[PDB]
């Protein structure tokens, strides 16, 4: 029987080397995505904020100069 | 029994392998989302500056 | 429940309110000629019942109140706004009545597109074909919508979404159509993932499914098709369907359905199915003779 | 016999990382959900302000 | 069969090391992935928060340009 | 900062020159009844106190300023601004003293249920909803902030919070034993995942959840809803939780308490349980 | 299909009204000075013109209504929508015609280089570059645009973006028998790539990348770089990389290829290669 | 360079404009009125030159404009674009000279705290702890600043950022401070993440980590830590962390140095070791006597 043996050993070997590398360079790739996104997130934050005070310091000095005028 | 648990090994690492492909697609989507996003914010920032101030300095000199 | 019988109370009353206000409306135009703030507060009148009317659980009427400010704030040249309470009113919709909702929403893609948006009108496009096919069963409509999506996302380089789109029409085209058009998409989407980021081995499984399509047209077809993409594509080589389908076509060729019956039996054992495939194998199988 | 709990070992950490995989789908496709709202506001609020801001410079004249 | 069962065990060992780096991989993917998700809802707060007030300035302005 | 309590004595101060504001709209607003922009910077100052009141660590006077800020500035105008003041009160509030942030809280909600914002009612109702569990012992409003909450987002087609906030519900409703609830929730829940592609892995505990309440109502019930469930999903059975639940009932039939001890114990060897299952065994297995 | 063709239709009429209105706006400035707003509204005919040419699927029309929608814009003195505009063009030339696109996206470069912003620069840097790569064989042109934006993004430390730019170069300059600037990059990015809590796995990846091109030049050299990257990298030995050089080093000493060709037949079938080191490992064979 | 040659050329010509523009502002405040737009014009054009300086690789010139140009505007009743290029010159000094990057950056954190944007102000507190930390030999500035931040951090909710800096600052006072807080930083973090199901089977790392500084200390009461860490922590029982710990105090006992050496270097088989682990062993065993 230790003709079975050998064949499922060897399937069982190459199978679980090819999967595990194969998810370990998967895994790997994402590692290296997920910081250019964190980032991009930073660099869009910063900009929002820059948007919302330009634009309420803008409306408010607006709102006082027209109070201003009439 | 090491038949029975090396399928069930089989099985596991499958579903691993599978689930890999699910999420590598839609963490792409996500970034090319990010991408438009952020170009789109970064024009209305632009737009908004140089359009308030170039109009409060024209409302405001000619008085 | 109180708060539900007196938020209709209500909406009933301020829906005649609007209503005398817009008539009261235009008589002070043409008696006092103050402008039109008088449609506009109408117009707000209008929004507010029906985002408090939906709120009172009811939604036929109050995608109604939603369509017919958008058409009062749109016949004083204000769009974007109307156009937007349009996909508003089509999301009310949804749950009432699909035509309307279907109707408000190509009203408001076109005049999205108009203005100049494509993603958006995408982005309803696909909207429109999901309900279209989730609860109405129709396909082609469907497959057109899809297309036209995929267009406008590739129009703006969104290289993801068309493939997704592109992918799923393809699949749709070969559970029903005719599979040229399912050949060349998958293939192309197959081909267009060899340097992929992070999908260096996916497209395998885009590549088996053309080569199933082969398949379906004929063994002389599957055999060269099967042969190209061993050549084009080495990795597909050692590929486990590519074992897989050497040994269906080898079977299928001696004319012996138990080798095929428990290649396939095999291969559902060792890997779980997906619904598609196996009906593919069974209309195989139906053409054994 | 350190075969059969090696083969223990594999196995918990092998059904443990599909366990925690799984919410990391979950958390991915929520993750993705408000990308299109926030896209959509960003839009709508862009459009808006155009709109106004040329409306306004238009009226100065 | 000896150098099979050798052969085996360096598979084992083998498998423990990348079990060993997966599990501790996908830890980090999720605290990381955690940390983005708090910070876009902080964002997608404050651009709602940020649209409505812009609505509301616009409607503002035009109406006091209307008064003039 | 540890040593910013001068500056802060002097924004006592400068709330104090907003009193002198107050004490101008008392009197001297007759001759500046022009100056609602001096009552808009009163309430700009208010702010500002307020806000190195935060920054001074005074958890209370700055909550305090807050609330007085929202209540000045909500002037029949400019609502937004006055929620979001009452919201940054509640925010300042939820630690020391949360009592009045739920209060505020729920000013903001109708503030923005009558201006039509949902998300952010339906979060903030999460919200008052976690500080109740996590600072008093009420369940049942928290129940019923959450099943409003839910009501808002799927009103929006939000499926997978309502959903998420569901199964929190369920669970309650478990530990709470109103069995029907649980099970109809555990069950709409796992039939809706298992419907798309992306969340078909998940259906199996969700199902293996309900079997158990099920088989916590009736027993003679409890075999033909795993049959139900068997049925409606092929691949349901192969899972370990539909194998252990047959054996689990099974077992039962006969009173030996040692086989259904050593299943939950061989369970337990390949992987810890939560507090929920184990309580929920340990009761319902006693008898 | 007739979408297409109304759209072109009335994009037709649209362009026959948009130059009246450019004739008849300059008419009218001249003759009674009514200002620059009718400038401005044959700036945006030209904008819906052209991108209703887009929606026909004419990407050379649509793309010279941008330019010269921008070109008129910038005259009306404004630069960022014109920079918007010519961009746009850019994108519609990409395909079809890419050659005037290349003018077009570096003047919009410039534009942005003026104003001062770096990241969108960049990014147009590295477009142009794959641009020429893509289109183009002047790999010359495709270095001067990457090694530009690698200094960009190296010089806004924003250091991951800058090492993809420098891979590449160092690639591509190894495959054009210069090895001085592949040596210099690799080994630079292996080094940096030391103390990375993420990247550490694949330090040795560029090293031995490094150690296989440094082996064109001759092979005490090679073992010189090889030993000393490993007393550098100590578990650089435990990888069968340097099992694979030293086989190769040990056979190349004797004149043994056919015991190199084996060897490199057998590291194929345990894991395949890619044209590039396909390439160099023949190229070595030659000698 | 030709390109970088006249760069610098047309550097120097906006150089020479920017100092005709400061005399005009001198002249404007002194001779004439209204100079406020005209000094705004300024410090538009020191802007662009400051940015071109930038570009040219002349990051000196580019910050010692942009700070010139930020101390001239802030005579004009405004903050924020104040803040603004402080940061931007305090980044252009990030390479070359640092040292007046640190206390622009200070001044940036002043105006935004008063301002009221606390997590800015963190993440600045914390560029400002890095920046000290790989480029300033000296760790107490930097031990300060993580813990303002992290103070800033865990205030405003934020808890991840706090958690991590907490546990960072932590870590490194270990080395070289006193334990004791070294024990009381790991312990609350692993007991917040107990209950939270993220890190709650990585804890055990944090434990181990806590049990080395109780170690290190003395016996007894690392004995009792452990005994308190895994009765509250039933599952940090089995952990491979807890028969080591077990192993090596037994060793340590008993004043054997071959049995401790012996045991760290099998686990070491298991993955290896880390910079400090391994000199935190070296240091213990040294007292062995």
């Amino acid at each position: 029987r230790a003709d079975q043996l050998a064949d499922e050993s060897l399937e069982s070997t190459r199978r679980m080397l090819q999967l595990v590398e194969e998810s370990k360079d998967a895994g790997i790739r994402t590692l290296v995505m997920l910081d250019e996104q964190g980032e991009q997130l930073e660099r869009i934050e910063e900009g929002m904020d820059q948007i919302n005070k330009d634009m309420k310091e803008a409306e408010k000095n607006l709102t006082d100069l027209g109070k201003f005028a009439g | 029994t090491r038949h029975s648990e090396i399928i069930k090994l089989e099985n596991s690492i499958r579903e691993l392998h599978d689930m890999f492909m699910d999420m590598a697609m839609l963490v792409e989507s996500q970034g090319e989302m990010i991408d438009r996003i952020e170009y789109n914010v970064e024009h209305a920032v632009d737009y908004v500056e140089r359009a308030v101030s170039d109009t409060k300095k024209a409302v405001k000199y000619q008085s | 429940g109180m708060d539900t019988s007196g938020k209709q109370a209500e909406a009933m009353a301020l829906l005649a309110e609007a209503e005398r206000k817009v008539k009261n409306s235009q008589s002070f135009f043409s008696g006092l000629f103050g402008g039109s703030s008088k449609i506009e507060e109408a117009c707000e009148i209008y929004a507010r019942a029906a985002n408090m009317f939906k709120m009172a659980k009811n939604w036929s009427a109050a995608g109604n109140a939603f369509c017919q400010a958008a058409q009062l704030h749109l016949q004083l040249q204000s769009k974007h706004d109307a156009a937007t309470c349009f996909v508003d009113a089509g999301n009310a919709f949804k749950k009432a009545d699909p035509q309307e909702a279907i109707n408000c929403l190509m009203r408001a893609i076109e005049i999205y597109t108009d203005m100049g948006r494509f993603t958006i009108a995408a982005k309803h496009h696909i909207s429109i074909a999901e309900i279209y096919e989730t609860e109405l069963v129709d396909v082609e409509k469907a497959i057109a919508h899809y297309e036209q999506s995929a267009d406008y996302y590739k129009g703006e380089e969104s290289n993801s979404s068309a493939n997704k789109c592109l992918l799923k029409v393809a699949g749709y085209a070969a559970q029903l159509e005719q599979y040229q058009k399912a050949i060349d998409i998958y293939e192309q989407v197959g081909t267009s993932a060899m340097d992929s980021p992070l999908l260096k081995y996916s497209a395998k499984d885009y590549f088996f499914k053309a080569a199933l399509c082969h398949f379906c047209i004929d063994m002389l077809n599957a055999k060269l098709a099967v042969q190209k993409y061993e050549e084009l594509f080495p990795a597909f080589s050692d590929s486990r369907e590519c074992k897989l389908m050497k040994k269906l076509l080898e079977a299928h060729e001696e004319q012996n359905v138990d080798s095929y019956t428990e290649s396939v039996k095999e291969y559902d054992s060792i890997s779980r199915l997906d619904q598609w495939l196996t009906t593919m194998l069974l209309r195989i199988k139906k053409t054994i003779q």
